[PDB]
């Protein structure tokens, strides 16, 4: 909050603008990275309520309805195992929507094969 | 946004344009209790003052000194400083103070000065040419003077050589006015050096006895124990204020703290070495220092070819601290929150997006 | 003295932004790899060894 | 008044291990659940500390160089150790600092004292013998405070002379060990900072005699020296230093 | 004088470390490519053209 | 080996620690690169005589 410091800082020009613009580019690049990784489908698929897949069990990778976060047990274990002008911008996709995207991908690859990635 | 982008046309999107600051409202200075005062009452207002050849020297140290009471007193007929300022005595700090108290005649009050030549200056009390401090003198005709004549106050009249600064001479050697040998035996040209004053109530202004206290400052490599008083103000909590606690300054919101300090600890630091907890010196209570709610001001707009309506996002700022909607990204003003879900047009963050159809979120 | 503090803090901030840009390039490369694995291993069966 | 003590038994001084003692709080700052690395005058871990005895006939009151700081450890019962003697030449030529704890209060004086060659106190079985100085000419600083004080009590002290400030750190510890320093951890709290502004290069402990000649009560004390080094201090949830790492002891702690 | 020499040598060392980080990122990309070629050309037969 | 230079260099903070950390990261990254490229088998196969 020192005004004399900012008056002396104006002598150096647009260094602060370059630093802010580089950090803004990094911040939008992270959201672009998440968008390119997880949002590869525009249809939100669901598994059928009856899990008759010829003996194949997907309960450890399908979302658990008992959990409020709608995560798989494996995804829940993964989320449990990870522990002055500064601001932290929140990510554009929340963890619930990333879990929803992975659930849609799992439902598509279980119920429809590789056909959903190439068309209907 | 046009000012930030250096263009008169703005493309559709969100643009960080400015930085919201919670401006500090008050200044809170808390300084500890003004105790252990310097004993100026036993120097200026003592029972019996000393003579000028044997002036009493009082050492003022390891205490806080309130010079404003001494300076605002109207009883003093002379308050002249030669190395400092009278209005900055309560601000400066010194290692120790020497208080030299004596009684002289009213016409000799000017003789306690640097560069001044007189009988009191040469033979009774001498100041250096680079003297720092203040000389204080006041009339004492109602106390010292006696109707039979107060002869108790002596002064040195003769010496072979002048005084060094801050030198006493209580010797009673018989002076040699001429060149005749005197072995301590008084004669025609050999007189006793100490003579008594003639303080009587019938004399006018100039012959009345004046009590003089001279304060001298030392600025040696010893620590500055003698300092001025500290005027602590009241404490204001739960507001973004400028706090000054025992020389530790900053800006923050001062709230109640659940951290129980040990009694020797005063401040509190987190992992990143930032002061987030503090103890008030007046009342021993612990306060958390939350930084004020700084945020980024982002402007959400469509194209200026389309419309001139904008929305403002204050990032990481609660909506009570700034069509008002609270998001996890921050407070969004100017967008109508709807329950329908669409594709993301302008990203806000934390799953919130904005679009134009008015601006909806 | 403030100019000395300004140039020191500006050098620190430039160093931080430079290493953040390098780490952002590394994370972007890893995310492009992850998107490639999402397209080729999840959305299809890949003949590519390992 | 001075008295030569001529019934001593000649014995070389002892040495023992410091273990993990001598740690004090480097500052007035609360820290919560964090590890703090600090560079200050610290006592080395597992170091060679000088061991002095008072037993019957041992009466150890020599003059030792102060260096950059003094760690004073006291395995004390029945209050034999009463104070310390601080100065450079320990005579009337220079200015000396006096710390005494008699039967009533603690007195701190900065004056020009004439120290005896063998200064002590004495208790008759009642304290009625004071022979620690012979004169006191020019005083500059006086300070009266609250009293600081099988071996039952353990007294740790750190004395530092930095920029004219005299820091006294102390800790009281209840122990029940007979002979040597106990092994454990106890960080020393800051007690009082003194504006003395004087040169100190030598120091001397003040003991008390027991009279019933003279008899020395059973006591033992330890002198350690502070060196500039790095500690990694651990601060718990409540903000007390519970463990420390000496960065220059061994490569593991490095 | 040492302040001038320290800031000059520190700027030189920071420039060297930044160039080494960029070259290390380039060599890491080349090594990831080489590991991909080791997996797909040596440990198997690749249908990928060129 | 100038101790006055290092005393003045400590006023600039942890720049040297940052540079040493970056160089250490590059140094272990080179060994990681060689490990990823060449150690793709855990069995040392031998040709027939
Ligand atoms: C699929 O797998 C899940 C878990 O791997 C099976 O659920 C277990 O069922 C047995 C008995 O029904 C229980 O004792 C376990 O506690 C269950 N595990 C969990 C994690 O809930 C399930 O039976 C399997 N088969 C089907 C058809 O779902
Ligand atoms: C106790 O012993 C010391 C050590 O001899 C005595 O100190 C000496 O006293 C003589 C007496 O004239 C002096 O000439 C020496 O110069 C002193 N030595 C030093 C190193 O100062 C001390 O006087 C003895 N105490 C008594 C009461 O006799
Ligand atoms: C005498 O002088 C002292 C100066 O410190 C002052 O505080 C006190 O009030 C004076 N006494 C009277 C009766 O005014
Ligand atoms: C200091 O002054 C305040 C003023 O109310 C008082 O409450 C407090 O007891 C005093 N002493 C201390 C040690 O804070
Ligand atoms: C401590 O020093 C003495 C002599 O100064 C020596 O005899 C003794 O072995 C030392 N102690 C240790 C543990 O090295
Ligand atoms: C302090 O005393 C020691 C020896 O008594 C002397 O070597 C040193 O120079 C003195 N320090 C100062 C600042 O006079
Ligand atoms: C302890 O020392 C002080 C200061 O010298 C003195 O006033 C007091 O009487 C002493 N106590 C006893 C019991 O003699
Ligand atoms: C110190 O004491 C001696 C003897 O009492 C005296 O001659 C001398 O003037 C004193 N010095 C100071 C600075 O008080
Ligand atoms: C901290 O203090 C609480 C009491 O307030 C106590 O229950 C707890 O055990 C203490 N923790 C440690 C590590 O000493």
């Amino acid at each position: 909050d020192s005004t004399e410091c900012s008056n002396l800082l104006l002598q150096y020009g647009s260094f602060c603008t370059q630093l802010n613009r580089a950090l803004t580019g990094i911040a939008v690049e992270q959201d672009k990275n998440t968008q390119e990784v997880f949002a590869q489908v525009k249809q939100i698929y669901k598994t059928p309520p009856i899990k008759d897949f010829g003996g194949f069990n997907f309960s450890q990778i399908l979302p658990d309805p008992s959990k409020p976060s709608k995560r798989s047990p494996i995804e829940d274990l993964l989320f449990n195992k990870v522990t002055n002008g500064l601001t932290v911008l929140p990510p554009l996709l929340t963890d619930e929507m990333i879990a929803q995207y992975t659930s849609a991908l799992l439902a598509g690859t279980i119920t429809s094969g590789w056909t959903f990635g190439a068309g209907p | 946004t046009k000012c930030t982008l250096k263009s008169f046309t703005v493309e559709k999107g969100i643009y960080q344009t400015s930085n919201f600051r919670v401006q500090p409202t008050e200044s809170i200075v808390r300084f500890p209790n003004i105790t252990n005062l310097c004993p100026f009452g036993e120097v200026f207002n003592a029972t019996r003052f000393a003579s000028v050849y044997a002036w009493n020297r009082k050492r003022i140290s390891n205490c806080v000194a309130d010079y404003s009471v001494l300076y605002n007193s109207a009883s003093f007929s002379t308050f002249k400083c030669y190395g400092v300022s009278p209005t900055k005595l309560n601000d400066l700090c010194f290692t120790n103070v020497y208080a030299d108290s004596f009684v002289i005649r009213g016409d000799e009050v000017r003789q306690i000065a640097p560069g001044q030549t007189g009988n009191i200056a040469d033979y009774n009390y001498k100041l250096p040419d680079d003297f720092t401090g203040c000389v204080i003198a006041w009339n004492s005709n109602n106390l010292d003077s006696k109707v039979g004549g107060n002869y108790n106050y002596l002064y040195r009249l003769f010496r072979k050589s002048n005084l060094k600064p801050f030198e006493r001479d209580i010797s009673t050697e018989i002076y040699q006015a001429g060149s005749t040998p005197c072995n301590g035996v008084k004669g025609f040209n050999c007189y006793f050096p100490l003579q008594s004053y003639g303080f009587q109530p019938t004399y006018g202004v100039g012959y009345q006895p004046y009590r003089v206290v001279v304060l001298s400052f030392e600025l040696l490599h010893a620590p500055a124990t003698v300092c001025g008083p500290k005027k602590s103000t009241n404490l204001v909590k739960n507001k973004c204020v400028n706090f000054n606690f025992n020389g530790l300054t900053g800006t923050g919101v001062l709230t109640e703290s659940n951290k129980k300090f040990l009694p020797f600890q005063q401040f509190g630091r987190d992992i990143a070495d930032t002061t987030d907890a503090v103890r008030d010196p007046q009342t021993l209570e612990i306060l958390d220092i939350t930084p004020c709610s700084f945020g980024g001001v982002s402007v959400i707009t469509p194209g200026t070819n389309t419309s001139n309506q904008v929305a403002v996002l204050y990032q990481g700022v609660n909506c009570t601290e700034v069509n008002v909607f609270q998001t996890r990204a921050g407070c969004l003003i100017g967008a109508e929150h709807v329950n329908n879900s669409y594709e993301c047009d302008i990203p806000i963050g934390a799953g919130i997006c904005a679009s134009y159809q008015s601006i909806i979120a | 003295q403030i100019d000395r503090l300004i140039t020191g803090r500006l050098q620190s901030l430039q160093t931080y932004v430079t290493q953040q840009l390098i780490r952002a390039a590394e994370i972007r490369a890893s995310a492009n790899l992850a998107a490639t694995k999402m397209s080729e291993c999840v959305l299809g069966q890949s003949k590519r060894v390992d | 008044q001075c008295v030569n003590l001529t019934t001593r038994t000649q014995l070389p001084p002892a040495y023992t291990n410091s273990f993990t003692r001598g740690v004090y709080y480097p500052d007035k700052v609360f820290r919560s659940s964090v590890l703090h690395s600090t560079q200050d005058l610290f006592l080395p871990f597992f170091s060679n500390v000088t061991w002095f005895h008072a037993i019957h006939k041992r009466f150890d009151n020599p003059v030792l160089p102060f260096n950059d700081g003094v760690y004073f450890a006291s395995t004390e019962k029945s209050n034999i150790i009463r104070g310390w003697i601080f100065g450079t030449t320990l005579d009337s030529k220079t200015q000396s600092l006096l710390i005494v704890n008699n039967a009533t209060n603690v007195v701190i004086k900065v004056c020009e004292f004439q120290f005896c060659n063998d200064p002590f106190l004495g208790v008759y079985y009642m304290e009625s013998e004071f022979r620690v100085y012979s004169s006191a000419n020019n005083c500059t600083f006086e300070y009266v405070s609250q009293p600081f004080l099988n071996f039952k009590n353990l007294r740790e002290f750190v004395f530092k002379n930095i920029d004219g400030y005299f820091k006294i750190y102390s800790k009281h510890t209840p122990i029940n060990l007979v002979r040597d320093l106990p092994q454990g951890f106890s960080a020393l709290e800051p007690l009082v900072d003194l504006p003395i502004g004087i040169n100190i290069t030598r120091f001397q402990t003040l003991l008390a005699l027991h009279r019933s000649g003279w008899t020395a009560g059973a006591a033992a004390y330890y002198v350690g020296y502070l060196q500039p080094r790095t500690f990694l201090l651990k601060y718990n949830e409540n903000g007390t230093i519970t463990d420390a790492v000496d960065c220059a002891l061994d490569p593991l702690s490095e």
